[PDB]
């Protein structure tokens, strides 16, 4: 046994970003994140 | 002192003195995909006296 034929290693999926309409216009201000949430199943997944 | 001379009865003296605004107000704090917000309003004055 020296030939340990072939076999993957890692895969990547890589989306797009969520569209929006061009002309409606944009309106955005920061929060502070509430502490007792579990934020990591909310951004948990590659899809937009 | 020493001396001087000035060819007038009377000297008067006029003192223009300015506060201006000082330039406090640091920098609001942001997050990059957000617009931002307007810088407060500040105050200058001026006064003047005689002698």
């Amino acid at each position: 046994d020296k030939i340990q034929l072939f076999r993957t290693i890692g895969r990547v999926q890589y989306w797009e970003r969520v569209p929006r309409l061009h002309a409606y216009g944009v309106f955005a201000l920061p929060f502070p994140m509430d502490p007792d949430v579990e934020w990591g199943n909310w951004f948990a997944g590659p899809h937009p | 002192f020493p001396e001087d001379s000035t060819f007038a009865s009377e000297l008067e003296l006029y003192l223009l003195r300015t506060q201006d605004a000082e330039q406090t107000g640091m920098t609001f704090v942001h997050q990059v995909g957000s617009t931002s917000l307007p810088v407060e309003a500040r105050v200058a004055k001026v006064d003047l006296a005689k002698a």
